[PDB]
């Protein structure tokens, strides 16, 4: 009764893929030691 | 009716042009005293001392000042927290010597203006109102008194409390961002999001009820005549207004209920500058921005600078070089 | 309504959360891995703790020529030994 | 520090000033089950 | 009906986020300033265009990461990828502040695409473009700041740097270079946004204070409806307190709604003309015959006087590193100093 | 300076005293609505 | 479930409290929790203080609040302020923590599962808010009850170990306090003196026989007054002044809290006598002094003669006049000049600081008490940054003046903007327009026009 | 005798989790109110049973 | 360092814990 793929996935996840993949790795610098 | 039912009848009348009231009978008198003290002092008042060096500043236009540089002088640091009335001098010329214009001006100011805010609750309950006008006035208030009272008690000194006058504020500023980088403080940053927040809202609201104006005028004529003061009719199309703004972002980031959307634009500001209020208020006991000097260290040891370092150079200057003669030991404690 | 589906059904969804309880995770240990790996530093040249200075260096290596720009950041970079 | 003989709890009692707070985040919680009626 | 009135056909389909013609200009533009912006300032250095670090990466905070600006003798490059100067290399191009001019370009053809939006938004839906023109002051203010401010300048290295301590420290570069609070197109400028700050206050507070009665409710926001007539306030009762108060009030809605628009856009677009003075350094710096004065008589002293010692202060302490190009060195004997301090 | 004190005195208490016995005159019945709040 | 959605209690979840203004078993149920709270974050934070406690470093070198509470108390400290037991501490935290568990059990219940109204089950404790005799009396019943704990300081200074005197002869220690000070005269006269520099009302109290004194006369006070309110219903001008209901009452207590927050501001900030240096670090004025007078040490002993040193303004680089003639620190600092502490009076004579106290008198314990005061001025950054904004990170501090300093400006604030929302709310409310204006009778439709 | 203190100061903390949970839930549950009941007055006496006993033991471990 | 955070999980879950129990033997939330 709903589409899946639609325009408003498309932008959803232009934004939601990288701020996930992102705080991966800031979560990983907080570890880093000089 | 007795002489003084009738003047209490008289004073909370809802018919005065201006209303008077209970808060309006301390009002009156003492914003008149702070603003022909105010007038006379920014015209004619000879130079005051304001660090109490025996360095006098020249405030007023017939000192050599402009409408830019002018200002009424803050108190003498010799007096600090002191109370110094016109009595308490030997002569006027002893207090104009020593800064007694500012203390006159911002102690009746501060006075009649807290009764402004007082008197807005007291017309609001006279019209059948609701009451919170004066709570969004709390808010500018606030802030006066954290730059004409709070900050000088925190510090000790009227002379360090905002000088009346457009450069003596600038100089003030400046020295604040020096003893408190008040730039890297969260309240000052969440004031700055009230008032660019605020100009935006208010343009963004403008913006929007201008576009859906009803149409009831010709080309040639103002629109502003499609609008009949106390019409029952509301003068614009908030549902063609949300379609638009619902549109240019997305549906529900847009208002569709007035009251909640009027609500919005008093709070956002009111609550920011409440923050920046508070921001000063509380610097004022020298609670200051978050300092990151030297944070960011490579694996010798080396100083890796950052922006935050290039901001304490600045304020290192301002720190130098602010009241050049006044400070006779290595640390700036006050 | 605009045709897509409300976000408060999907996010409510089982379906949702088996793909995402796996997609999210995966994603979040990608950027972790590319901090970890070391790959960051090397995709942006950001000086790792002991590539800022040489040991008894103290001068920025700070750009000065526009067009032999590249050359010169190489240049710096070489004398980390 | 805390007596000797109650050091193992240290931790605990490192967590424990932040409770109140966390009972402003309940009441929340629960408005959420209750759909903020 | 051919194939660019399908086009215009799916690009104005009612969704979730409206797409337009506009948003072939606007969504690569605003989505490649906001990466930029997050990637830089997550991942990128500015050492060898400012000998600052400016990441996540590198150790710094939300409040003083930056996508900084390129050094000072990459003059006003475009500084494009495959440019003379990055020659096609990313890694170079970020160490040579690409990331900079991409954001800054980028973010201008963006707000392009955004007010090119509120337009045709606008025309679709029946209302007219006042939005639109009133977001031409944050166009003004953003082309003169990050634009023609440096371009004005030696190089792209003096406009701002895209971060929150970056920021503070153009403000204070402007204080102690300029004289900018001197400047009366600032001061029009702040006028405006506190002015707009007053207005938004005022006008919710007032509108929320003369509600009409029009539900049984204790809070009130469930007793309106959109679709309504009538007026959800009382505009005589807000005239007549505000008549009474401050001695003048509104009476006209439009005019108001107007005005709210007029101060904070007006505000802005002095604030720009002032900016575009000082890329040339003609600023409001000096009052001459302050000067005159001061000089011959050591006892003169007003809060103008008092802040270019400030300002004096500033450079001084300021410049060397915050110009590392330069090469600045002032032997401790130079730097302004009042006593003990 | 002792006059003028004196005076300003004076002045001061009058007008706190106008503002307390203004507030104390029956101030919540002074609205267009509901007057019984005794 | 009664009045808990907006259709039955006219009231939006965000406002969802308000539900219960007239639900006196749930409301006894939320205050008493609410007062678990409390004393569930003095024993909580209490224990986290000692746990992190280094007894000979000074308490605000580590961030503590309560600690120097205790300790200002007299409990677990001797000569100079030192700890020489943290039990006393230990006991505070653990008895106040185990009595927030019985305060919130309490609070659980009333607020969810006893009586949700309380007039049906107890006239004693039932109430009505409009009823003017049972409120006078409740109040009553509380007034006793702050009288007593007035009382309970009273006997802790005179009859159980006494109190921290950083006045004390020969040095700051726990004495016993025999003679409080019982004239009117003084107690109150110390309220009607000037807010203003140099006299600064009663944050002004500079010896603890007048605290107790204070607190011997505020006892009394409070427990006549609250019989006095058991026993009488309010006089008629009273009743025409005020408006009787909940949300009024709460007004007129947030008017209260927020003078009082305001207050302890004031009394944190400048009082080093309730609030000894010795525990919560120097005071703004005690430092800046400090520095003056760490560095008029340093310079005498190189050879100056501090008296006579002209500065570069003309005024004494060491010493100058206040503008009365008192001999005091010269610098920034003169601001400071009514600043007194037991490290300086000793210098201080008739007329001000003594030059040949200065020459002659002034001991090692001088020099290192003005040193670390001034080397602990309570100045610092948000996250801990001891020092000017322009120091460099090493010094993790900021003083606990400040802490609490701003920490009740900010509450005092919002307590005063909570007075002005209820009080006008209130009296919209009583007058019945705080829902809005009546459209068929809108009061300024039947009044004449201003022109 | 340490054993006895670090026994019951465990066992405090356990049914000090236990009710918190517990007493709510059981006050806010429609069945089970008079067993429920029954339990929270046993572990209210073994509760403060308990604080007693941590309270007395404290002065022969410390 | 991990009885802390295991500590704060037992007693941050502690509070949603009631809410959800009760949610699911329908009881007077
Ligand atoms: C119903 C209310 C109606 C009110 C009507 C108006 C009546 C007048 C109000 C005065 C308001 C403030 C005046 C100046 C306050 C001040 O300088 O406060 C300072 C004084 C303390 O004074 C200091 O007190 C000190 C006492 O310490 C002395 O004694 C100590 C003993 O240990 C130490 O030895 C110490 O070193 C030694 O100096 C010294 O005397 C100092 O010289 C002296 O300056 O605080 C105090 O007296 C008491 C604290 C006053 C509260 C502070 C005001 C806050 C207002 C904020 C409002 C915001 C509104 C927003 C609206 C929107
Ligand atoms: C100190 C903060 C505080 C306190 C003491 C209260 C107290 C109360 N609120 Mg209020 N409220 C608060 C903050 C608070 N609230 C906040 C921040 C909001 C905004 C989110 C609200 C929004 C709100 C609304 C909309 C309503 C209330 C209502 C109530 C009352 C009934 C609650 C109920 O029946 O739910 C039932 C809840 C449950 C069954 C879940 C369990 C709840 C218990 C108390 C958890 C106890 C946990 C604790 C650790 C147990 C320790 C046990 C140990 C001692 C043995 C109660 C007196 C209601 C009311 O007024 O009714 C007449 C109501 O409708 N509140
Ligand atoms: C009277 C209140 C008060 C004061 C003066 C202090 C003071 C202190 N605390 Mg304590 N504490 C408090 C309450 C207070 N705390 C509360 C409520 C808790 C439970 C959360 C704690 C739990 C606690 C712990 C676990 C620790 C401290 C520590 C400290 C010290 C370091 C503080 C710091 O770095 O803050 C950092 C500053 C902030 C986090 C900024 C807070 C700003 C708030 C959020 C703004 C709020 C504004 C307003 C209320 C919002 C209203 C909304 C508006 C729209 C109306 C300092 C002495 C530390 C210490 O050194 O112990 C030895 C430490 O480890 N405190
Ligand atoms: C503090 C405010 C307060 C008030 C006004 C009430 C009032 C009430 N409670 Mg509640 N309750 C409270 C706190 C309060 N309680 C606390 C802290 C707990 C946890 C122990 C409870 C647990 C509780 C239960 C389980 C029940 C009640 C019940 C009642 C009702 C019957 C009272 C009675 O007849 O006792 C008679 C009076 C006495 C036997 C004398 C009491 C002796 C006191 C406790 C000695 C200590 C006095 C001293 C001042 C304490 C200082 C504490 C302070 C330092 C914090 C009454 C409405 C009953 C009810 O609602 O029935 C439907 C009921 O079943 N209460
Ligand atoms: C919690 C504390 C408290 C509260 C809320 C009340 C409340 C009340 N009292 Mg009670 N009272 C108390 C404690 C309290 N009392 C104590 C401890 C005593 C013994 C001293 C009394 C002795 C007492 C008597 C003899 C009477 C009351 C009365 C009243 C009622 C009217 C009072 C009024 O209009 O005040 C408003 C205050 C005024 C109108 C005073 C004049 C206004 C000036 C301008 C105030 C300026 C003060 C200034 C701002 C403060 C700064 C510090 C100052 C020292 C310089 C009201 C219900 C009256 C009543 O109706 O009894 C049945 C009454 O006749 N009280
Ligand atoms: C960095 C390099 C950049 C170079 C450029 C390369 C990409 C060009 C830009 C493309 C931007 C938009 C692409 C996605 C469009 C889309 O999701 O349409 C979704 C469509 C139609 O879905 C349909 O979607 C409709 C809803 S709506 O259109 O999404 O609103 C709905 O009516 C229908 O039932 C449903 O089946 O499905 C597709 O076929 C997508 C084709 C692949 C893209
Ligand atoms: C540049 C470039 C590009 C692009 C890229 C991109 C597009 C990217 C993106 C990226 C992204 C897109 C990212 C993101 C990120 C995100 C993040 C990182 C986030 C974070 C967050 C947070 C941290 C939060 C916070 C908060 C807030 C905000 C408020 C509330 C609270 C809190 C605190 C939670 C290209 C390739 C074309 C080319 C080359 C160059
Ligand atoms: C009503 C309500 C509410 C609220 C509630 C509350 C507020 C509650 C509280 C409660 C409380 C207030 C509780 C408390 C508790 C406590 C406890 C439970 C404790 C315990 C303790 C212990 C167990 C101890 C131990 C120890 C010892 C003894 C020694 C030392 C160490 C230690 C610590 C380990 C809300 C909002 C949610 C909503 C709904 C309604
Ligand atoms: C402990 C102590 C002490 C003492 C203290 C005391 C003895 C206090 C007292 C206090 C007091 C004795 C207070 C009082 C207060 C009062 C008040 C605060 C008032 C208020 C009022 C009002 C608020 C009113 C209002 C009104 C008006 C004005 C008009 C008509 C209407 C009405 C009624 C609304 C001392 C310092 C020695 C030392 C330290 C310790
Ligand atoms: C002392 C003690 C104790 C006690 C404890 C307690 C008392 C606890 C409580 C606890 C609690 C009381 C908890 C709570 C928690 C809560 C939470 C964790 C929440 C969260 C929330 C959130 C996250 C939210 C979210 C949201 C929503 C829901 C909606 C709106 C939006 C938002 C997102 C905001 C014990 C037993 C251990 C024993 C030992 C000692
Ligand atoms: C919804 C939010 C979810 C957030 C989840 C967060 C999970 C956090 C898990 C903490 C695990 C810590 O695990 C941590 O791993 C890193 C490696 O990456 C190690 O760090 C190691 O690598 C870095 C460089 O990358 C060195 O500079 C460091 O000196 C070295 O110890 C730490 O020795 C280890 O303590
Ligand atoms: C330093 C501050 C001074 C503190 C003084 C404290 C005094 C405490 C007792 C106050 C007595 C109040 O007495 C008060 O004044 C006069 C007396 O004719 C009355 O007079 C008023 O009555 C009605 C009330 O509806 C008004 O409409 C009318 O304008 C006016 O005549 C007030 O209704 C009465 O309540
Ligand atoms: C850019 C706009 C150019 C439109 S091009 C236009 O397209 C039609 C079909 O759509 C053709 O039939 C027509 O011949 C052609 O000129
Ligand atoms: O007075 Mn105005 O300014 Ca407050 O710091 Mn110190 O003192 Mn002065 O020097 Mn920096
Ligand atoms: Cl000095």
């Amino acid at each position: 009764s709903y589409p899946i793929f639609t325009v408003r996935w498309v932008a959803v996840h232009t934004l939601a893929v990288p701020t996930i993949f992102f705080l991966g790795a800031i979560a990983a610098m907080q570890f880093i030691q000089r | 009716a007795n002489l003084w039912e009738r003047f209490c009848n008289w004073v909370t009348s809802t018919d005065n042009r201006l209303y008077v009231g209970w808060f309006g009978v301390i009002m009156i008198p003492t914003l008149l005293a702070a603003t022909i003290c105010f007038v006379i002092a920014f015209i004619a008042a000879p130079p005051v001392d304001i660090d109490g060096i025996r360095e006098p500043v020249s405030g007023s236009l017939l000192y050599g000042n402009n409408i830019i540089t002018g200002a009424v002088v803050p108190s003498s640091n010799a007096i600090g927290l002191h109370f110094y009335p016109i009595w308490e001098a030997a002569s006027l010329d002893e207090w104009l010597y020593n800064g007694g214009p500012y203390q006159l001006i911002i102690f009746h100011f501060l006075l009649g203006a807290s009764c402004y805010m007082g008197r807005q609750w007291e017309l609001s309950y006279r019209l059948g109102m609701r009451p919170w006008i004066c709570v969004a006035y709390s808010a500018p208030l606030a802030s006066a008194f954290a730059v004409f009272l709070i900050y000088p008690i925190g510090q000790g000194s009227f002379s360090d409390g905002m000088p009346l006058g457009i450069s003596g504020t600038f100089n003030f500023m400046i020295v604040f961002q020096a003893e408190h980088n008040i730039l890297m403080h969260p309240f000052h940053q969440l004031g700055v999001a009230g008032v660019f927040g605020g100009a935006l809202f208010c343009a963004m609201h403008g913006s929007l009820v201008t576009s859906s104006l009803i149409r009831e005028t010709t080309e040639t004529e103002s629109a502003n005549y499609g609008y009949k003061f106390g019409q029952e009719e509301e003068t614009y199309n908030i549902v063609a207004a949300h379609g638009y703004f619902g549109r240019l972002i997305f549906q529900y980031a847009s208002f569709n209920n007035s009251r909640s959307l009027h609500f919005f634009l008093a709070a956002w500001p009111v609550v920011g500058v409440w923050f920046a209020a508070l921001g000063i208020s509380t610097m004022a006991f020298n609670l200051n921005g978050f300092n990151f000097n030297h944070s960011v260290i490579d694996a010798k040891g080396n100083v890796i600078n950052t922006w935050a370092d290039i901001i304490n150079r600045a304020n290192l200057g301002m720190e130098v070089m602010h009241e050049r003669n006044a400070h006779n030991f290595p640390l700036d404690l006050a | 309504t605009t045709g897509e589906r409300p976000f408060s059904d999907i996010i409510t969804s089982v379906r949702y959360w088996v793909i995402h309880s796996i997609t999210i995770p995966a994603l979040f240990i990608a950027g972790w891995l590319f901090v970890s790996t070391g790959l960051a530093y090397d995709v942006f040249g950001t000086p790792r703790p002991d590539s800022y200075y040489a040991q008894e260096q103290r001068s920025i290596p700070l750009v000065t020529d526009r067009f032999e720009a590249k050359q010169q950041v190489e240049t710096f970079l070489e004398q980390l030994k | 520090k805390l007596p000797e003989a109650y050091a193992i709890f240290d931790p605990l009692v490192d967590v424990l000033p932040v409770i109140p707070v966390l009972f402003l985040a309940l009441a929340f919680v629960w408005q959420a089950a209750v759909g903020f009626r | 009906r051919g194939w660019f009135d399908i086009l215009d056909d799916w690009l104005k389909r009612d969704r979730f986020v409206f797409v337009g013609w506009s948003g072939i200009l606007l969504f690569p533009c605003a989505y490649l300033a906001l990466g930029g912006w997050l990637t830089g300032t997550t991942f990128v250095t500015s050492w060898y265009t400012h000998g600052l670090a400016s990441s996540y990466l590198e150790g710094c905070n939300f409040l003083t990461v930056a996508v900084s600006t390129p050094a000072n003798s990459m003059g006003h490059s475009l500084l494009l990828l495959w440019g003379p100067e990055a020659q096609g290399d990313f890694t170079r191009w970020c160490q040579l502040g690409g990331l900079w001019t991409f954001i800054a370009l980028h973010g201008a053809f963006g707000l392009i695409g955004f007010m090119l939006r509120q337009f045709e938004i606008a025309r679709l839906v029946g209302v007219r473009p006042y939005n639109a023109i009133a977001f031409s002051a944050p166009i003004a203010v953003f082309v003169s700041v990050f634009l023609i401010y440096p371009l004005g300048q030696s190089s792209w290295f003096f406009a701002p740097s895209f971060g929150v301590a970056a920021i503070f420290r153009f403000l204070l570069f402007f204080q102690g270079f300029h004289n900018w609070t001197l400047n009366p197109f600032h001061m029009m400028g702040v006028a405006g946004v506190l002015g707009g700050a007053l207005l938004c206050a005022i006008h919710g507070a007032t509108v929320e204070n003369t509600l009409f009665q029009d539900g049984e409710g204790a809070s009130t926001f469930r007793a309106f409806n959109p679709t309504q007539a009538e007026e959800t306030y009382s505009m005589v009762t807000a005239n007549r307190f505000w008549s009474q108060i401050f001695g003048i009030a509104f009476s006209n809605k439009r005019w108001l709604h107007f005005f709210m628009l007029f101060v904070p856009v007006t505000g802005l677009w002095m604030s720009a003309i002032g900016v575009v003075g000082l890329a040339l350094n003609l600023r409001s710096y000096d009052f001459i015959s302050q000067e005159i004065r001061a000089a011959e008589d050591p006892e003169f002293e007003t809060f103008y006087t008092k802040n270019l010692l400030l300002n004096e202060g500033i450079r001084a302490w300021m410049a060397p590193q915050d110009q590392p190009h330069e090469n600045f060195v002032f032997p401790e004997e130079v730097l302004p100093r009042g006593n003990a301090l | 300076m002792e006059t003028l004190k004196i005076t300003v005195y004076i002045v001061v208490t009058f007008f706190v005293l106008l503002f307390v016995f203004g507030f104390l005159s029956g101030d919540p019945a002074r609205n267009p609505k509901r007057k019984d709040l005794e | 479930a009664t009045n808990r959605d907006q259709e039955s209690s006219g009231f939006a979840w965000w406002a969802g409290n308000a539900r219960l203004i007239n639900l006196s078993g749930k409301l006894l149920g939320a205050h008493v929790a609410h007062a678990g709270l409390i004393v569930f974050w003095a024993g909580a934070m209490t224990l986290f203080e000692l746990a992190h406690f280094i007894p000979e470093k000074p308490m605000y070198e580590q961030g503590l609040i309560l600690i120097p509470h205790i300790a200002t108390l007299g409990w677990g400290v001797g000569p100079g302020g030192e700890v020489v037991d943290t039990f006393p501490f230990f006991v505070v935290g653990v008895v106040h923590l185990i009595s927030s568990a019985v305060l919130g059990f309490g609070g659980v219940y009333h607020a969810i599962r006893g009586p949700e109204t309380l007039e049906e089950y107890s006239s004693f404790f039932g109430y009505d808010w409009k009823d003017k005799n049972k409120m006078t009396t409740i109040l009553g019943f509380h007034l006793i009850v702050l009288g007593i704990g007035a009382l309970l300081l009273v006997a802790k200074a005179m009859f159980f170990g006494g109190l921290y005197d950083t006045w004390a002869p020969g040095g700051g220690d726990v004495r016993v306090i025999t003679n409080p000070t019982l004239d009117p005269r003084v107690i109150f006269g110390y309220l009607l003196k000037s807010p203003f520099g140099g006299e600064g009302w009663i944050v002004s109290v500079n010896n603890l026989e007048d605290v107790v004194g204070g607190h011997i006369w505020i006892g009394l006070i409070c427990i006549a007054g609250g019989i006095w309110h058991i026993l009488t219903t309010p006089f008629g001008w009273a009743r025409r002044a005020f408006i009787w209901s909940g949300e009024a009452y709460l007004s007129y207590s947030l008017g209260a809290l927020s003078m009082m927050g305001f207050i302890a501001t004031c009394f944190v900030w400048f009082n080093n006598t309730v609030y000894p240096s010795e525990f919560y670090g120097p005071t703004g004025p005690e430092a800046s002094q400090a520095q003056a007078m760490t560095f008029l040490i340093r310079d005498q002993k190189l050879g100056a003669n501090v008296g006579s040193a002209q500065g570069p303004t003309g005024l004494g680089k060491y010493l100058m006049r206040s503008p009365t003639g008192e001999i005091i620190f010269g610098g920034e600092t003169m601001r400071f000049w009514d600043f007194r502490g037991p490290w300086l009076e000793p210098l201080r004579g008739p007329n001000g600081l003594d030059l040949n106290k200065i020459k002659n008198d002034i001991q090692p314990w001088q020099e290192r008490r003005a040193a670390e005061y001034m080397t602990h001025a309570p100045l610092g950054s948000l996250n801990s940054v001891g020092g000017v904004a322009t120091e460099i990170n090493s010094v993790n501090f900021v003083s606990p003046r400040s802490w609490l300093a701003t920490s009740h400006f900010v509450l005092a604030f919002f307590f005063l903007v909570g007075h002005l929302w209820h009080a006008g709310r209130a009296r919209a409310a009583a007058a019945g327009f705080e829902k809005g204006i009546d459209r068929e009778s809108e009061p300024v439709l039947s009044m004449p026009s201003l022109d | 005798m340490t054993i006895l203190f670090q026994l019951a100061l465990a066992a405090l903390v356990i049914l000090s989790f236990v009710m918190v949970i517990g007493v709510p839930v059981a006050y806010a549950s429609p069945q089970d109110w008079d067993r429920s009941k029954q339990l929270i007055f046993l572990g209210s006496g073994l509760w403060i049973a308990l604080v007693l006993v941590v309270g007395v033991l404290n002065f022969f471990v410390v | 360092v991990i009885a802390q955070l295991t500590m704060i999980a037992m007693i941050g879950i502690a509070g949603p814990m009631i809410i959800f129990l009760l949610a699911v033997r329908r009881g007077n939330l």
